């Protein structure tokens, strides 16, 4: 680890050069020493505020909602210092972290970060108030390049199907828990009583992890199968039968 | 207990439903039936059905189908629920799915 | 109850105060007995339909 710490009472110009030092070091490491680097940048919103300050110091008229008109290019010169390259055995993976002001998804900073990056993870507030850690909402979250990261020879041959089935079952269970409130719990099917045990078990056993608990990918997939074995083999519709034969009977 | 069944058929049907066990006299000596033959007119039919409805103790009014064939106006105007009204078949004309006031609301679902 | 609506249905409390007990003990036996059995069951079935 190489840690670059910039504090809220530090000079506001150093906040402009902090991610560029981080990414210069990352590029050295990855493309000259051939390591696999992961770069985590916390609260790009503070970076945007410092950008606004040093812009207004140049006597430039503000832009849309406060931030300069060239904020897209400035964020892009940071997010695009990443990727694999030809002839070198190293990479750079980036994980920006933002706080959405007013929980708005169309504020300039989240909106422009969506045009440069591939996917998003959502840290939810209903899941945080219900005392779940980590409070990650998987329905709005997405990874645009998951199809490339998973599979045979990379994690395991059952990864995509387990993930698809967990997503489907979770959405269906949420809908079932919606209907339960108006129809009543004594007028539910037996297949709608399974989508309500999956919900509790999924949020308390799969999502909720523990701040010092390290689960490899295979432990994650085994937990997924322990959760998918609630339903009879005939209800798991999104898993091909050639895999329901190898991993279901355990 | 709080409500009694009630008939409007003919002599044979009211006796069949007395054999079943229904048929009652008011404390005013009014019956839970009004037998109809070649004698009485339809105004009697309709005000009898009216005093059947407005009577606040009757729950299930049975009416032979061939009786209701010309007083469809009296029973189609009935739109509440608890004064239940069933039309009954017999040998003269058996049950016809057309002239029903409770299959009235099943338009399309057939 | 159905989804919050209260559908009204009927309970058939069976009372017993049979007045038709004479019914010609020696003039009409099993015949009328099975006849009233039939028509009482019919009464209950039409209660269900109501």
């Amino acid at each position: 680890v190489c840690l670059f710490l910039n504090l809220a009472n530090d000079p506001t110009i150093e906040r402009i050069i902090t991610p560029r030092l981080a990414l210069t070091t990352a590029e050295f490491l990855a493309y000259q020493c051939e390591k696999h680097v992961l770069v985590i940048l916390t609260d790009m919103s503070s970076y945007a505020e410092a950008l606004r300050e040093v812009s207004a110091a140049r006597e430039e008229v503000p832009g849309r909602r406060g931030f300069p008109g060239y904020m897209y290019t400035d964020l892009a010169t940071i997010y695009e210092r990443a990727g694999r390259v030809e002839g070198r055995n190293g990479s750079i993976t980036q994980i920006p972290i933002l706080t959405m002001p007013n929980d708005d998804i169309t504020h300039p900073i989240p909106d422009l970060t969506g045009y440069i990056t591939e996917g998003q993870i959502y840290v939810d507030r209903q899941l945080h108030n219900r005392q779940i850690y980590p409070p990650i909402n998987v329905l709005p979250s997405l990874s645009r390049l998951m199809k490339s990261a998973i599979g045979e020879g990379m994690t395991r041959k059952d990864h995509a199907d387990v993930s698809n089935q967990l997503y489907a079952c979770y959405a269906i269970g949420k809908d079932v828990q919606a209907m339960k409130a108006v129809v009543g719990e004594e007028a539910l099917t037996s297949d709608d009583l399974l989508y309500l045990e999956f919900l509790q078990k999924f949020e308390r056993n799969f999502i909720a992890q523990g701040p010092y608990e390290n689960r490899t990918v295979f432990e994650t997939l085994d937990i997924g199968w322990q959760l998918l074995r609630i339903f009879p083999k005939e209800m798991l519709k999104r898993i091909p039968q050639s895999t329901l034969s190898e991993f279901y009977p355990r | 207990r709080g409500k009694l069944i009630a008939v409007i058929g003919d002599e044979d049907t009211v006796t069949g439903f007395l054999l079943g066990g229904i048929g009652e006299l008011n404390k005013n000596r009014h019956p839970n039936f009004l037998v109809v033959e070649k004698d009485t007119t339809i105004n009697e039919i309709e005000d009898t059905f009216r005093q059947f409805l407005n009577r606040d103790d009757i729950g299930i009014i049975l009416i032979n189908q061939y009786i209701a064939e010309m007083v469809r106006h009296a029973l189609d105007a009935h739109q509440q629920s608890i004064p239940a009204v069933l039309e009954i078949p017999s040998k003269e004309h058996p049950y016809d799915a057309a002239k029903d006031s409770i299959l009235r609301r099943a338009r399309g679902m057939f | 109850n159905v989804a919050g609506v209260t559908l009204p249905v009927f309970e058939h409390y069976h009372e017993g105060t049979d007045s038709y007990e004479l019914t010609g003990l020696a003039r009409g036996g099993e015949q009328l007995a099975k006849l009233k059995r039939n028509y009482a069951k019919a009464v209950e079935l039409l209660v269900e339909l109501a």
